[PDB]
RNA sequence: GUCCUAAGGGGGGCUCAUGGAGAACAGAAAUCUCCAGUAGAACAAAAGGGUAAAAGUCCCCUUGAUUUUGAUUUUCAGUGU
RNA sequence: ACGUACGACCAUACCCAGUGGAAAGCACGGCAUCCCGUCCGCUCUGCCCUAGUUAAGCCACUGAGGGCCCGGUUAGUAGUUGGGUCGGUGACGACCAGCGAAUCCCGGGUGUUGUACGU
């Protein structure tokens, strides 16, 4: 039954996420930076907590993220993994079947550089799924899936090595 | 003319029921036929008087609506 | 309360001139039967809007100590109460409860006969709608009592309880069901309650003919034990407020049909 | 630690039934139900619709204590028989589903020996009451445009009084407040998906003829909509009951009943249950 | 047996001025005529409540609107001293205005159905003139 | 089939809880049949239920509405325990035997609204609350200040806090007064 | 010592604390993703059964800061509309 | 009997996993002009019902471990009120009564059901 079409493996969504930890024009900088690469206006988050530690304070924001699914993030994906030399460590994949790394530099992606703006590392997540995700995200009749159309960690390794033919360490 | 309702001078002109400029009054509106909207026919409402009736022997006023 | 919300409900607590509609709390014991538990669903049912339903065990007997009954009365602001329990001595009752000011006004035992129970899926009819209240017919001698007891205290319990709420209307159409007490006076004398939905046929003259057609549930109690009320509480229970709708009858004074105050001299 | 213990679930409080599914939104349906204006006793209608993928599903339901009544059913599906063949979940389906549902209503109450009281008790100055019930549009979202709308719509003009605003219908304006009511006429003849027909013909051929491989195997064009519809709405309120036979296979109730009993498994015995006890025991001590 | 109206069936916008004149067609209530201050005539499905036909033409106020007895015409009399002549189930002007008039024209009159002759139907215009 | 019910004993009524009394004996027969038992109580159940319906529709007035066929109901007269007890006056609190002794009227309500009409300002402003006169230039640009004021001002604190310490004060002794007179009347 | 188109009301959407597994800086503690999570959070009160498509939390609309009428209830009225 | 829409009881229905599912129905699904809404047509909303697919949802059956629900037993017993009624100066010890548990143990079970339209 592994071989019905309803199984094959897709990226559900792809996440972007810098986490400056500084409201102003840091953070203004780098949703430029992820405005320019998605196409898309960018989410501003704001801390949880107060930590004088890290220098932040409750309900300011010191983040940035961008959700983008489709063929934009296949192709999103396509320069991390570009940027990254088609490596990734096992622990990278997550139980539940996502992945995920990070750059230093979005200068590697293709992003001109503009001296206004600077250097910002960024956060890529990418979430794995089968056909019939809608039953636990509709709202009516919302549901569980079901144990067996679950993503395992070695099945979304083999994807990975059989779709952008890396390699895993 | 129903009651006097607000003199702008002083409230104890209101309780006297002083008819002079600008006081806010209660008519009697039955004869211009206002229907609300549940039907009800309206046959209160409130008048501004614009004129000085101690000078003009007349109370002349114009409906707030 | 400094939320408007529980200020709100505080106001609706509040003792009011006109009360509110009485809420009945349905609740069981450590030890209470399935023909127990299915004669207070009917019960609920019948009640449904106006009620509240416990869903644990209360280590609760209610003639011996009833602080936790009225703690219930006053946290839930549940006036009517519906107790079931079962006992070797006593296999299936059910304990109305009526409170006053959340204490204990009084409470009367109703034991149920198994044998003749049948709960309202049993009947294959159409039901009473939801928040619809019946009409009320009790028949029988043994509740012309001149003197206060078991079956008076039961007629008036089973007002309250099927009373639904006050009107001074109702529509011809929602004249469908009636409940029916019948109990004689008399070894002792069974309780009998049933409930029919009324059919109407013409019959050639301007009022039509009833037909009835059982309900359920069908019901047979045999009256228990009673607790009575307190002279002084009962005085202040049935102590009647009047509304400010109804005008103080003043000496010649009167108001004609044009709302004029009139005065008569002689 | 682990957080599913003996004490969570001897502590757990499930739902309602129809909550865990994910059917029923309870605190609309006290609402919807139990609160009354008036306390005249008098019984009260709601009319129930549900979409499908495939269907439209309207209802005109009372409530009663052990469960809910059906007064009438129309499902879109029904249309077939006055001649609408495709879209059947579209707006002017809706509508037209809408319609019909009131026009059943209205002939099964003769609208269109036992009495009622009313008519016992009616006086001189009696007038004919509409049929009056309340809209349930379940978990749907009531946005302008919706669908659940269009069942209203075609109920309140097949003559049911149920009390609405206008500002949800397609065409209202928000700012000046105001309905466009031939946008409205377009969305009740199908003239949406007619402009849409001719915009894909117009655009991408591939995919007007993927989306609409029906209406052209069938010979639908997009002009001839509207005429379908007022055509389909005559019919409607001319035969309310008119019948409809499916293509799907026809048995009777007997023999549905031996159909689905030669696939229904059976629940194991006790015997059988301690049989393969007995034989799993045997097999640990092997 | 013709029961009261009750409540609002339809509130259907679409003129521009005050309506001066409303006539429902003698075949049944689903069309109805109104004539307004905005130079036109519309006919209105009642069914639905939606707008059918926008009648255009006249350059003053529409007086009037009266369906043939038959129901197969509409004539609009408007302040420009003119009478015209529509075909209700397309919406399209029958023929040319009728012109003749000195004044406006304030009432319109169809000769009964069964009195028409010579293979045509006869209309009466009242004039202010 | 008759429309009328004839019993030794006349039928007692309660229209406004739709409640009919039988004072007749319900001769339940002393047999072991579960038909005719229940056939005889659903013979009595018919004769109330009768008597019930035609007592409702003439001695009741019918109006016809748009919403039915309604009859007019009694205010009920079957007497029936409240659940809670009818409510009295509250015990006078301090201010109120005050104003009792010393024929102090209560204000109107025109007189207690929370608006004035500044002159300077030529607007209208709430006397209290969000942005009240009681709190006139805590944001002002510029005060004035005595020199006096500013020397025996704490270090630290500002002219801009003065008017909310004054409000402060003034709630507090308002609530105290409050509370004792909800002590004294729980006591009494 | 600082700030606010006030609180409140209605409707709609959403689900919390925490743990596990993952994601450059980021490391017990920043943000992001999935899974599990009967409320163990928040808000009210002082449950011996408060609230989960909400009473929590964010959006939209009102923010008009104490409406009008009364032959009726209670108290008062030498200024009794 | 099975499916769907509204339900009633609201775990015998819940938590985890495996196997099977004719017909139709549900469902996953496909497409974003129009109505409508998002950081993202994810959700919501609109259009298609063709095509793929029972993989999941859903249904049935089975399986552990919990949980949950009935019936008996405990037991008319502990305990609590009564000089209650007999002795005991009395307190109290029996007896007589009235109320009246729970643990342990044993046995059984793991959803019934209303209306309407269909297969």
């Amino acid at each position: 039954k592994a071989q019905n079409p309803m199984r094959e493996l897709r990226i559900q969504k792809l996440v972007l996420n810098i986490s400056v930890g500084e409201s102003g024009d840091r953070l203004t900088r780098a949703a430029k930076v992820l405005e320019q690469l998605s196409g898309q206006t960018p989410v501003y988050s704001k801390a949880r907590y107060t930590v004088r530690q890290f220098g932040i304070r409750r309900n300011e924001k010191i983040a940035v993220h961008v959700t983008v699914r489709g063929p934009k993030a296949e192709e999103i994906l396509e320069r991390g993994l570009k940027v990254k030399e088609y490596e990734l460590r096992r622990r990278n994949f997550s139980e539940t079947g996502n992945f995920g790394f990070g750059i230093s530099e979005h200068i590697d992606l293709g992003i001109k550089y503009d001296p206004s703006i600077g250097i910002y590392g960024m956060d890529f997540y990418c979430c794995m799924t089968r056909p019939g995700e809608r039953v636990a995200k509709r709202r009516r009749c919302k549901s569980r899936i079901g144990a067996s159309h679950r993503i395992t960690r070695e099945e979304t390794i083999r994807w990975f090595k059989q779709r952008f033919d890396g390699i895993v360490r | 003319i129903l009651s006097v309702k607000k003199n702008p001078s002083n409230p104890l002109y209101t309780q006297l029921g002083v008819l002079t400029k600008g006081t806010i009054i209660e008519v009697n509106v039955s004869d211009l036929g206002i229907v609300t909207a549940s039907g009800k026919i309206a046959w209160g409402r409130y008048a501004q008087i614009t004129n000085n009736p101690e000078n003009d022997g007349c109370v002349n006023a114009v409906l707030l609506v | 309360p400094r939320n408007a919300r529980s200020k709100r409900a505080l106001e609706k607590r509040a003792p009011k001139i006109v009360e509110n509609p009485k809420t009945c709390l349905f609740l069981r014991g450590t030890t209470c039967s399935q023909i127990t538990q299915d004669a207070m669903n009917d019960l609920y049912a019948m009640r449904q809007v106006h009620a509240k339903r416990f869903h644990k065990k209360n280590a609760i007997h209610p003639f011996e100590d009833a602080t936790s009954l009225c703690f219930f009365s006053e946290k839930n602001d549940c006036s009517l109460m519906v107790f079931g329990s079962s006992n070797k001595k006593r296999p299936h009752t059910l304990t109305f409860v009526r409170m006053f000011d959340y204490k204990v006004l009084d409470m009367l035992e109703f034991y149920l006969d198994p044998d003749t129970y049948r709960s309202i899926s049993q009947f294959k009819t159409s039901k009473i709608p939801i928040g619809m209240r019946p009409m009320m017919v009790f028949a029988g001698t043994a509740f012309e009592s001149p003197v206060p007891n078991a079956f008076t205290m039961a007629k008036s319990m089973l007002i309250d309880f099927f009373r639904g709420e006050p009107s001074d209307k109702i529509d011809v159409e929602g004249l469908r069901f009636v409940v029916v007490v019948t109990a004689d006076e008399p070894q002792k004398p069974i309780l009998r309650l049933r409930v029919y939905g009324i059919r109407t046929k013409r019959s050639g003259t301007r009022l039509p003919r009833v037909e009835v057609e059982e309900h359920g549930p069908r019901m047979d109690f045999r009256l228990g034990r009673m607790r009575e009320p307190d002279p002084a509480m009962l005085k202040e229970a049935m102590k009647k407020a009047k509304t400010p709708q109804e005008e103080r009858t003043k000496k010649n004074i009167s108001m004609d049909l044009l709302g004029d105050k009139i005065g008569r001299i002689h | 630690k682990l957080v599913k213990n003996s004490a969570y679930y001897s502590r757990f409080q499930t739902k309602f039934k129809r909550r865990r599914q994910g059917k029923t939104d309870y605190y609309a349906r006290k609402r919807l139900i139990t609160q009354a204006k008036n306390k005249y006793n008098a019984p009260k209608y709601r009319l129930v619709v549900r979409f499908t993928n495939r269907d439209i599903i309207t209802q005109m339901v009372t409530s009663e204590i052990n469960g809910d009544k059906i007064f009438a059913a129309a499902y879109s599906h029904e249309l077939r028989a006055y001649g609408i063949n495709h879209g059947l979940t579209n707006w002017a389906a809706a509508y037209a589903t809408g319609l019909l549902l009131a026009r059943r209503v209205l002939a099964k109450l003769g609208l269109d020996g036992e009495y009622t009281l009313t008519e016992a008790a009616e006086t001189e100055d009696g007038e004919r009451r509409p049929f009056k019930a309340i809209l349930d549009v379940g978990l749907a979202r009531t946005s302008t445009g919706a669908r659940v709308f269009g069942v209203m719509k075609g109920a309140s003009d097949g003559g049911i009084f149920i009390p609405h605003s206008e500002n949800r219908f397609p065409g209202y304006d928000i700012e000046t407040e105001e309905l466009d009511t031939e946008v409205l006429k377009k969305y009740i003849y199908g003239g949406h998906v007619a402009e849409y027909m001719e915009t894909l013909a117009d655009d991408d051929e591939e995919r007007y003829k993927s989306q609409f491989v029906k209406y052209i195997e069938d010979d639908v064009e997009a002009d001839s909509l509207e005429e379908l519809y007022a055509e389909a709405h005559k019919q409607i309120r001319a035969d309310p009951f008119r019948k409809y036979v499916s293509d799907a296979p026809k048995k009777s109730k007997e023999e549905w009943k031996a159909e689905s009993l030669k696939y229904k498994k059976a629940k194991l015995s006790r015997e059988e249950r301690k049989a393969r006890v007995e034989a799993k025991i045997k097999q640990l001590l092997a | 047996k013709v029961h009261a109206v009750s409540r609002l069936a339809h509130r259907i916008p679409g003129h521009g001025q005050p309506i001066l004149s409303c006539q429902f067609s003698p075949v049944s209530s689903s069309r109805l005529a109104t004539g307004s201050g905005d130079n036109t005539a519309r006919i209105w499905d009642t069914d639905s409540g939606t707008p059918k036909f926008t009648l255009k033409g006249h350059t003053g106020w529409v007086l009037g609107v009266s369906w043939s007895p038959d129901g197969k015409y509409l004539a609009t009399c408007s302040m420009d001293t003119t009478v015209r002549v529509w075909d209700p189930e397309s919406g399209k002007q029958v023929n040319q205005e009728f012109r003749g008039h000195a004044k406006w024209v304030l009432a319109l009159a169809w000769q009964p159905y069964h009195l028409w002759r010579d293979g045509t139907a006869r209309l009466a215009s009242a004039s202010k003139d | 089939l008759p429309v009328t019910v004839e019993k030794p004993t006349p039928y007692t009524f309660d229209l406004g809880l739709l409640l009919a009394n039988d004072p007749n004996p319900v001769n339940v027969p002393k047999t072991t049949d579960t038909q005719v038992l229940e056939q005889h109580l659903a013979s009595v159940a018919r004769d109330g239920a009768q008597v019930l319906i035609n007592q409702l529709l003439t001695t009741t007035t019918i109006t016809a509405t748009k919403d039915g066929v309604l009859l007019t109901l009694p205010p009920p007269t079957t007497p029936l325990p409240r659940e809670k007890p009818v409510p009295q006056p509250k015990p006078e609190t301090k201010w109120q035997a005050f104003a009792r002794r010393r024929g102090i009227k209560p204000k109107t309500r025109e007189q207690r609204r929370n608006l004035q009409y500044n002159p300077t300002t030529g607007q209208w402003e709430r006397k209290w609350g969000y942005k009240g006169a009681n709190k006139r230039g805590e944001t002002d640009p510029i005060i004035e200040v005595s020199a006096a004021k500013e020397a025996m001002r704490p270090e630290g604190t500002s002219v801009r806090g003065d008017k909310r310490r004054e409000i402060r004060a003034r709630v507090k002794k308002n609530q105290k007064q409050m509370l004792r007179n909800q002590r004294i009347a729980a006591e009494k």
